[PDB]
């Protein structure tokens, strides 16, 4: 990586800065209010007549 | 006759919360040290860009408001009422007394004489403020309940205010009212303009302070 | 390459460099790098 | 219609339901009803409270915001703390961590041998010294001081010895 | 114990110049919004 990014087969002594590096989000997570009224779908379809 | 508040009509203008820091925003608020009615105990006012509310008792003769262009029939309006049970939110189509109250036997509610239609239902000394929005069919009530140590004079001081409700309405208005409790056995209203604000906020995340930047060249 | 075929006359706006639609969306794709030209012509007299 | 229960297939009534979804021009109105899975602490996720979308690691905390605030923010405008809608318990908001990556050569023209600084990490995320620029692997840690020769920071050098 | 503003200076200009800095990720420069995740979930990649 060091010759990469020196552009070169040789490199002298030094301290390099060559990448960065970061952690990955391992999952996901979804969060809502609770449940309440959610419409009531059963007058319509489930009418008398 | 007017009177003059002095800090007063703050509110949170968001969910956010902030440690100790200062904050300036740009809303529709009450200038600070401006020319509020005085009204005694009434009539139909504008409403054109919010409204801020004050009113001071013990007893409880301040029951409610009432909303909307027309505030009859042909047009749609809210209705928010008080009996000694409860509030009372309503959106129908109504048609309003010109001169609409409830009495106090404790029998009342002389307010209207119709209930068309209706899109949208719900049921269940002082200083009582309260501000009134309307932007994008939301109709947002803050408020704020201080208890004074007077009767019914308009003090100083400051106490910022909390949002109470939400209504995805979608209702016109241009006007409104109020509702009193008659006798058979003071309150204000201000307007709100689009100004900066500095807000302190403090550790618990509260409102403390303020300064209006629009007042003179110090602020 | 020539690609030919017949379509229905509406979604002849459907033979574009990126872009929805029920013809685009299922049956033929075109890249929005895409560089050459589109020809169509009417048919129903054959 | 005369229906009677002895009749052939498409002559016994059916009931119909025609759901119609209009758009007028309001600010909104009815929609789905949004999931919500569980909710982990202490790893690097992709969370969404809300509305509220962000990635990072999520802990406990120490706050208390006022029952109608649902989120706080720091100076400079980043969200730094969450409420969630179901336990009504605030959250601390920390990004993942990340850093640069150095790499410490005595010269290829005296070694091939390296090591590699992890800058501002813990040595837990990633023989292995712990140093105050970041994480050192690589390298032994002696006790004796010597000039500087390569700079590691805060203090430390490095240095091609006897071979390592 | 009871005047160090040559060193005040210099740590308050670096603080003020890294806040503008980091205020700037928060606009639109004529978009749609300010973040790319607005961007990616209400609009198609064209
Ligand atoms: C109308 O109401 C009935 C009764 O509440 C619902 O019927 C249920 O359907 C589920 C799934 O098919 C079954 O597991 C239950 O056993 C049914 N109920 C009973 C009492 O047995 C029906 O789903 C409702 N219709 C709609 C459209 O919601
Ligand atoms: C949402 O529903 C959940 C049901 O799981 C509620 O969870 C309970 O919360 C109460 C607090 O009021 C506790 O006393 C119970 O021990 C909890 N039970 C479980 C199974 O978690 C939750 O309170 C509800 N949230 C809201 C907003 O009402
Ligand atoms: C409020 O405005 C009215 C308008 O005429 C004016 O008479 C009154 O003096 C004003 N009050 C104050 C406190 O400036
Ligand atoms: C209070 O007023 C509302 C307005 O409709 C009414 O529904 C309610 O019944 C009243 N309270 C009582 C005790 O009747
Ligand atoms: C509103 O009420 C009037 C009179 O009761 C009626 O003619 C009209 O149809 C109602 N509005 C709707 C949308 O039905
Ligand atoms: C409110 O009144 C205005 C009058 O200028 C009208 O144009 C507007 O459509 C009304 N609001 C709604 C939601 O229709
Ligand atoms: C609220 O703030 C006060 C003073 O700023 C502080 O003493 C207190 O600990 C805070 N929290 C409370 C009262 O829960
Ligand atoms: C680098 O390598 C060359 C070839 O082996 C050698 O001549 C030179 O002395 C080296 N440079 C050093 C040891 O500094
Ligand atoms: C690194 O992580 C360990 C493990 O929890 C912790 O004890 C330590 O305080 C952290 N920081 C340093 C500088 O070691
Ligand atoms: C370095 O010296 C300290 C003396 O306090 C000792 O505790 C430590 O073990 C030594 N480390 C090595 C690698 O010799």
């Amino acid at each position: 990586e060091t010759k990469c990014t020196l552009k070169s087969f040789t490199v002298e002594k030094g301290i390099y800065q060559t990448s960065n590096f970061r952690v990955q989000p391992t999952e996901s997570i979804v969060r809502f209010p609770n449940i309440t009224n959610l419409c009531p779908f059963g007058e319509v379809f489930n009418a008398t007549r | 006759a007017y009177t003059n508040s002095f800090t007063r009509g703050v509110y949170y203008p968001d969910k956010v919360f902030r440690s100790s820091v200062l904050h300036s925003t740009q809303d529709l608020f009450l200038p600070f040290f401006s020319n509020v009615t005085w009204f005694h105990a009434n009539p139909v006012l504008p409403f054109n860009d919010g409204v801020y509310f004050a009113s001071t008792e013990k007893s409880n003769i301040i029951r409610g408001w009432i909303f909307g262009t027309t505030l009859d029939s042909k047009t749609q309006s809210l209705l928010i009422v008080n009996n000694a049970t409860n509030v009372v939110i309503k959106v129908c189509e109504f048609q309003f007394c010109n001169d609409p109250f409830l009495g106090v036997m404790e029998s009342e509610f002389r307010v209207y004489s119709s209930a068309n239609n209706c899109t949208f239902e719900y049921v269940s000394k002082n200083l009582r403020e309260f501000v009134f929005k309307n932007i994008d069919g939301y109709f947002k009530i803050y408020s704020k309940h201080t208890p004074i140590n007077l009767v019914r004079d308009l003090p100083q001081g400051f106490s910022a205010l909390e949002p109470l409700v939400d209504l995805p309405i979608g209702i016109n208005i241009t006007r409104f009212q109020t509702l009193l409790a008659l006798h058979r056995s003071a309150y204000y209203v201000g307007y709100l303009q689009p100004r900066t604000f500095l807000l302190k906020y403090n550790e618990n995340g509260t409102i403390t302070d303020a300064v209006d930047c629009a007042l003179d060249p110090l602020s | 390459y020539a690609d030919s075929f017949v379509i229905r006359g509406d979604e002849v706006r459907q033979i574009a460099p990126g872009q929805t639609g029920k013809i685009a969306d299922y049956n033929y794709k075109l890249p929005d790098d895409f560089t050459g030209c589109v020809i169509a012509w009417n048919s129903n007299n054959l | 219609y005369g229906f009677q229960p002895t009749n052939g297939v498409g002559y016994q009534p059916y009931r119909v339901v025609v759901l119609s979804f209009e758009l007028l021009h309001a600010p909104a109105t009815v929609c789905g009803p949004k999931k919500s899975t569980n909710l982990v602490k202490n790893k690097c996720v992709n969370f969404n409270f809300n509305g509220l979308t962000g990635t990072g690691v999520l802990t406990e905390s120490n706050k208390k915001f006022l029952p109608f605030q649902q989120f706080g923010r720091d100076i400079a405008d980043t969200t730094d703390a969450v409420r969630d809608p179901q336990t009504l318990e605030i959250l601390d908001i920390t990004p993942c961590s990340f850093g640069g990556v150095s790499v410490i050569t005595p010269g290829t023209n005296t070694s091939n041998q390296v090591a590699v600084l992890y800058q501002d990490v813990n040595c837990t995320e990633v023989n292995v010294f712990q140093t105050r620029a970041g994480c050192l692997i690589g390298a032994e840690h002696v006790n004796n001081s010597y000039e500087c020769d390569i700079p590691i920071g805060a203090g430390i050098c490095a240095s091609y010895q006897t071979q390592s | 114990s009871s005047a160090l503003g040559k060193l005040q200076d210099v740590v308050n200009q670096n603080a003020q110049a890294l806040n503008t800095l980091v205020k700037q990720l928060s606009s639109n420069f004529g978009a749609i919004s300010s973040v790319l995740n607005d961007i990616l979930s209400r609009l198609d990649p064209p």
